[PDB]
């Protein structure tokens, strides 16, 4: 990333609407502005039927104020999901080579 | 005793020393078993990831509780301004793969 | 631990033997010279005295 | 730190004899095949394997016993490494930053120095150092036609660059007397001033009562009650006036610090200052957040609840936050002072903001002694520098020779009649000179790693015999010869002079020593001296801790460490770096372009007024008087430095003194001023033009230069005409004479400039290209230069830069004033 | 605190503060006052012990029926009343 | 751990930071610019492999990335100094020879 973009978490409701999710995201990306995690508690009334989006996936909506430089936004490479973060242990035991 | 001597000047008067190894970090994704539909994988659990050159062992550490699940991220797309022109990057039930 | 008195015209292999008698092992001249924190192998004057240990 | 443990099997006689009969078989194993203990051979060689063992076990003694010359010569309050090599001065820096600033300068105590009273406290509990405002910037105007400067408004406007406003926040004591911190802060500002840079407004914060309304209620079981009152306000005026958070060394180890970063910034005597509370901004109002002081007094064991938590009276300079309950706005130039003067006595009063209940209905009220008996005082921390003490002088030097270990049968115990007792004698010789000069050569070990006050010789050596002995004897004739081959084969610098090998190896071991501290050996000279040049390199690496720690730092009559570093990269006038070289003739100087202005005035005394008193003394043993004049309501409004050409000097009570000094014109006419006084019709103000242009004189060069035209001539420079420092071709010219075009007026020369005054007969030579030298050498210079300043070259010829060093000296030995010396300089520049 | 969306905040909040002053929702593992008072200051130290929060600025207290109280003023109940927050 | 010289900029910035490849200073001419210098310009190369761009030959940083070069190094430096970092200017040197191979 190169800037904090300022973003809009929505989710599609069995009402075929857009629900507001700013409630229960766990942003730890800094607005998409770093490599982190991302997690969300899915709402009940969620819909997998609704015909604003193609049928059978849940969809989540984030909506992005315009940034003039298109040079500003993120470049995604992979998204990974039901993800977790692990860290070494017994680092003084290990070969140079491994951290370099 | 130069070399002695530098030593003695810059660990014991100075009382600096070199710095330690610092621990790498990875992210994980879990695949649960088809016959398990939410699962708790408690912070701490151990992961193996082989083994180094001269064969010790390689483990790390998960840092948060995860609650994983049976489902995948499948698809990916947006639109943008000029009008508006939208692109599909990702999906699933169609053979578009992410770059 | 023995103790010894240094004479005249002494050198420190002959004060070893005669220190070293006494003492189950023995001792060498360096060994000797580290015990008594000599500054060098004939830093030592007559009237001193000198210690072995083990 | 010693070798003993681990080489006791190498330096053994064993293996030694060994090794030693191993090379007489390999290389003369045909012609000595007979190596047992009756072979002569053996026993001289066996001897000298004694010795060989005995030098060996020497070098295997404590790494810090071997360290330490003898007693003495050890330097009081060093140690293996001098003080001033410490952590404390070699991690640390002088005040760079803001930031920097207030940490040095919230470091002050009272009982820093010699004082008056016997209170211990710190002087400021914040300060806040910020470049000067742009609307108050340091602002002078410059006659387009009348060629000169003035302060007052085709006039241009011109900016000094490079000034700093200083605001304090004293503490309880210092409000209380401000005498003493004031006269330690003038001295820190002295000796702590920057290259380019000065504090030109020194701003006291004042205090605003805040009486702060507060109710309490207790448990019902509460044991102490002053102690709770102490816990209250404790807790309350840390709230309001958060001090710096000091600790100890050893409280930063403990604390998982590291010493990279325990010795960061300035070098504070009394405790660290890691984390400092965010910067305020104290040119506009600022704000006090007391919302959290609900969370820390319920903290407190035995406060049950808080009831109310609000201001009572307050006048206008403190006014609520908008929306915010527990918030309020304090006006610009204030500060909040908690239950004013005197706040133990207030809350130990009847009419006490705090009120503290217990059992529901019943009301506690301590003494005002009480609360002072449970309030604790912060013990003062002092970190001393430190050091690697002292070890074990140990007596390595001494040699006993070796040819006193053979049996009495080779007859070398007695004195030598024959000529084989001779023979034996003198074959001996060159083994017991080898292993005397290893012994020389360990015990010149401190000496040639020493960082300062190194010596002239770089390897050991020394005489192996003592007076009235067998071996002086025999060589009785010889000594002398010998000795002076020791010595030429030893010394960089002799009899015959420079030793070239010797200085070679000097300036390895320079080099090596250098590359320490991140820097390294000048390149050797090709056309300078070589023992000057072994001057600069010494003394670089001798004051490296102070040079690098005053990097920014300049002070009047000092040789400033700028210059320290310039001589020694190129390696040139080592005269410099030994203290008071005021008559050393230095090839280059050093001038701060700042230190030639005066100080912005106010603007009320620019019309004249009269003295309401006036009077002459004459100071003891000299010669100079001082003037001394008296005006009142000026308190508080004349400056140091205020400037024909007239400073004040001082500033006590509502007089200010002139010197004779500075200006000849006052010296010469003290009588009709003094007439004028006795009429009452002399009127002083601000001078409204403090300095002209500059305009050089005529002088025609010699009639061998004149090979131009009709319309050429050439124009030489002299000592009563300095060659301009801006001069550029093709540039309109006006006859004295000046330039037409004064577009060199109106271009900055004071902001952050410095000028290098250099004696020209250093590229005097006839191999020597002075503009491709001086290109070189401006290469080599820049990378260690300070990124923020320029440098003006000025080179002079051997006759007038004496008057520029005469005149130079003069000035600074005064304490850099402005006056005839001042303005001497102004116009050679 | 910087960088944290105050929607999510304010969520996060309105649990923690349901978890201390309704404590049998919560299958009743913490011992807490019995629903008898709420006090003003006790309660804004809670609010500002989150690690989510960095100041409250402003805090106010209304009973169902009565008008909402001023600064620094607590709530009671009746002897057959328990408090319940509500957002 | 502190700026004031050329090298001194130079030195912290390529510890700090690992996407530099080299930092680049004014010649020695400009030291005696008498008129001075308000703002300190310095230009920095950056490693290939961080380059914000396509062209490996001219690699260019973002400018979100120089600004923190910036705030950094100033948070070491005197106030009254104004550091700016750039990018570089490329410019092409047509290079052409006549060989025997």
């Amino acid at each position: 990333g190169f800037k904090a973009l300022n973003l809009s978490w929505f989710y599609l409701n069995q009402s075929n609407t857009w629900g507001s999710l700013d409630q229960l995201v766990d942003d730890q990306t800094h607005n998409l502005f770093d490599q982190g995690t991302w997690r969300t508690l899915l709402p009940q009334d969620a819909s997998n039927q609704a015909t604003l989006m193609p049928t059978g996936r849940y969809w989540l909506k984030a909506e992005i104020t315009h940034q003039a430089e298109s040079q500003d936004y993120p470049k995604i490479k992979g998204i990974l999901y039901n993800a977790a973060t692990a860290t070494l242990i017994n680092a003084e035991l290990v070969e140079t080579d491994h951290f370099i | 005793f130069p070399a002695r001597h530098r030593d003695l000047y810059y660990r014991e008067l100075l009382g600096l020393s070199p710095r330690k190894a610092q621990a790498d970090s990875v992210a994980l994704g879990i695949t649960l078993n088809t016959d398990n539909a939410e699962y708790l994988i408690p912070k701490g659990t151990l992961f193996d990831a082989g083994q180094d050159s001269v064969g010790n062992p390689l483990q790390y550490t998960s840092e948060t509780d995860l609650l994983a699940n049976q489902g995948e991220l499948t698809d990916l797309r947006w639109y943008r301004k000029d009008s508006w022109q939208s692109t599909i990057p990702l999906s699933l039930s169609d053979n578009i793969a992410l770059p | 631990v023995t103790t010894v008195s240094v004479t005249d015209m002494l050198t420190l292999p002959l004060i070893a033997l005669g220190a070293g008698a006494s003492l189950a092992s023995g001792i060498d001249y360096l060994s000797l010279a580290w015990q008594n924190d000599l500054d060098n192998l004939d830093d030592f004057t007559p009237g001193q005295t000198l210690q072995a240990q083990e | 730190d010693a070798l003993f443990p681990i080489v006791k099997d190498d330096i053994a006689f064993e293996t030694l004899l060994t090794q030693a009969k191993t090379v007489i078989e390999q290389q003369s194993g045909q012609l000595w095949s007979n190596t047992e203990e009756n072979d002569p051979g053996i026993t001289l060689l066996e001897a000298c394997c004694y010795g060989a063992s005995d030098l060996a076990y020497r070098h295997s003694l404590p790494l810090r016993d071997l360290l330490t010359p003898e007693k003495q010569e050890q330097t009081l309050g060093d140690g293996i490494f001098p003080q001033e090599f410490g952590p404390q001065q070699m991690l640390t820096c002088g005040p760079i930053t803001a930031e920097d600033y207030r940490r040095a300068l919230l470091d002050l105590h009272s009982s820093d120095t010699d004082n008056e009273t016997s209170e211990d406290y710190f002087f400021f509990n914040d300060v806040r150092l910020i470049c000067e405002p742009e609307s108050e910037r340091y602002k002078y105007w410059y006659n387009k036609e009348s060629r000169e400067y003035s302060f007052i408004q085709e006039q241009l406007q011109l900016t000094l660059r490079g000034n700093y406003w200083l605001y304090l926040l004293p503490n309880r004591e210092t409000e209380d007397d401000k005498t003493l911190t004031q006269k330690r802060l003038n001295d820190f500002l002295k000796d702590n001033r920057n290259l380019g840079e000065s504090v030109s407004k020194i701003i006291w914060l004042q205090p605003v009562d805040f009486l702060l309304q507060l109710d309490i209620e207790l448990d019902d079981d509460v044991s102490d009650l002053a102690d709770i009152f102490a816990q209250v306000y404790m807790t309350t005026e840390q709230m309001v006036l958060t001090s710096p958070l000091r600790y100890s060394t050893q409280a930063m180890i403990e604390q998982g610090y590291s010493n990279e970063e325990i010795f960061e910034g300035p070098y504070l005597h009394h405790g660290w200052i890691p984390e400092l509370s965010a910067a305020k901004d104290y040119t506009k109002p600022t704000e006090l957040k007391l919302s959290h002081l609900a969370n820390r007094l319920l903290a407190i064991p035995g406060v049950q609840n808080i009831t109310r938590l609000a201001l009572g009276k307050h006048d206008e300079n403190i006014s609520p936050l908008a929306d915010d309950s527990w918030s309020w706005t304090i006006a610009q130039g204030y500060y909040p002072r908690l239950w004013g003067n005197d706040p133990l006595d207030l809350i130990s009063s009847s009419a006490s903001p705090l009120t503290i209940t217990a059992k529901g209905g019943v009301k506690i009220t301590v003494s005002k002694q009480d609360i002072e008996n449970k309030i604790i005082a912060e013990p003062l921390i002092e970190t001393q520098p430190e050091l690697l003490n002292w070890g074990k002088h140990r007596k390595v030097l001494d040699y006993y020779p070796v040819s006193n270990k053979l049996p009495a049968c080779y007859g070398l115990q007695t004195y030598a009649e024959t000529q084989q007792q001779v023979h034996l004698h003198q074959f001996m010789l060159p083994f017991e000179q080898m292993l005397a000069n290893g012994c020389a050569e360990l015990a010149l070990l401190p000496k040639l790693l020493a960082f300062k006050q190194r010596g002239n010789t770089v390897y050991g050596t020394q005489w192996p015999f003592k007076a009235n002995t067998v071996g002086q004897q025999v060589h009785q004739e010889i000594m002398p010869d010998l000795i002076k081959q020791l010595n030429n084969d030893s010394q960089i610098n002799s009899d015959d002079g420079i030793h070239s090998q010797n200085y070679t190896k000097e300036l390895s071991i320079l080099n090596y020593l250098l590359e320490y501290f991140g820097t390294h050996r000048a390149a050797r000279p090709l056309t300078l001296d070589s023992l000057d040049f072994l001057s600069t390199q010494r003394g670089y690496l001798a004051q490296q801790p102070e040079l690098t720690y005053q990097r920014n730092n300049i002070r009047i009559d000092k040789v400033s460490a700028l210059q320290k570093r310039i001589a020694a990269r190129l390696g040139l006038g080592g005269k410099c770096f030994e203290e008071t070289s005021k008559l050393d003739e230095l090839p280059f100087y050093l001038i701060e372009h700042r230190q030639l202005l005066p100080v912005k005035p106010d603007t009320k005394f620019d019309k004249e007024q009269k003295p309401d008193k006036l009077k002459i003394k004459s100071v003891p043993n000299s010669k100079n008087q001082q003037l001394i004049i008296t005006q009142n309501g000026t308190t508080g409004q004349l400056l140091y430095g205020q400037v024909r050409g007239q400073m004040i000097t001082d500033i006590t009570g509502e007089s200010f003194i002139l010197d004779t000094r500075n200006s000849t014109a006052l010296a010469r006419s003290l009588i009709d001023v003094q007439n004028a006084y006795n009429d009452g019709n002399l009127y002083w103000c601000n001078s409204p033009v403090w300095m002209e242009d500059m305009d050089y004189q005529l002088v025609y060069a010699s009639e061998i230069y004149q090979t131009g035209t009709e319309n050429e001539r050439w124009i030489t420079s002299s000592p009563q005409s300095p060659f301009p420092a801006m001069i550029e071709e093709n540039d309109e010219i006006t006859l004295r004479w000046y330039f037409s075009s004064e577009k060199y007026a109106l271009a900055d020369r004071f902001s952050f400039v410095v000028s290098m005054v250099i004696n020209s007969q250093l590229v005097k030579n006839d191999d020597v290209d002075p503009y491709k030298l001086e290109s070189w050498a401006k290469t080599e210079i820049l990378a260690e230069f300070p990124a923020h300043l320029s440098m003006i070259i000025h080179w002079l010829s051997p006759e007038d830069f004496k008057d520029f060093v005469s005149t130079y000296q003069r000035w600074q030995n005064n304490g850099a004033p402005l006056g005839d010396e001042a303005y001497h300089v102004l116009e050679t520049l | 605190v910087t960088g944290i969306n105050p929607d999510y905040g304010r969520h996060q909040l309105q649990q923690e503060l349901s978890r201390k002053y309704m404590p049998w929702a919560e299958d009743s593992a913490i011992g807490v006052t019995t629903g008898n008072r709420i006090d003003y200051y006790p309660l804004l130290a809670t609010i500002q012990q989150s690690p989510l929060v960095e100041r409250v600025t402003n805090l106010t207290l209304k009973k169902s029926s009565q008008t909402a109280g001023a600064v620094g003023d607590s709530v009671e109940a009746a002897d057959n009343e328990v408090l319940i927050l509500v957002w | 751990n502190r700026v004031l010289s050329w090298d001194n900029i130079v030195t912290l910035l390529k510890e700090q930071f690992v996407s530099l490849f080299d930092v680049k200073y004014p010649s020695a001419s400009e030291l005696t610019k008498i008129p001075a210098q308000k703002e300190q310009q310095l230009i920095a190369i950056p490693d290939s492999r961080y380059k914000d761009n396509d062209d490996a030959l001219r690699p260019i940083l973002n400018p979100a990335r120089l600004a923190e070069m910036v705030d950094w190094i100033s948070q070491l430096s005197s106030p009254w100094t104004t550091l700016k970092i750039n990018n570089p200017t490329y410019v092409d040197v047509l290079i052409s020879y006549q060989l025997v191979f």
